[PDB]
């Protein structure tokens, strides 16, 4: 229980850009997404739900 | 079309980064006696595009 949270809360997945791959006619705004990122801190680590 | 043979032009392809704002176009250029020179020199072609 402890082994799977570490994972799903220290994970980094994917989401695409906006515009990039193909786009609506006529698009003003292409821009990346940033979903999860990995934890960076002692203290971030230790908040996590169990 | 004094100079030009022909122009590939590329979107999604530079060499620089690979999104949308990057892409670049090959030029083609006339057969080799059908030019006098310096306004149908690459220089030039150039210096006039540029």
């Amino acid at each position: 229980d402890v082994i799977t949270a570490i994972k799903a809360q220290n994970a980094q997945v994917a989401a695409g850009q906006l515009g990039g791959t193909p786009p609506v006619k006529g698009q003003q705004l292409n821009a990346s997404i940033i979903a999860q990122t990995r934890l960076t801190s002692t203290e971030e680590f230790g908040k996590i739900l169990l | 079309k004094n100079n030009v043979e022909s122009v590939f032009a590329v979107n999604g392809f530079g060499f620089a980064g690979r999104g949308q704002n990057t892409g670049i176009a090959f030029v083609s250029l006339k057969d080799w006696a059908d030019r006098p020179g310096e306004e149908n020199k690459v220089e030039a072609i150039t210096m006039r595009a540029t």
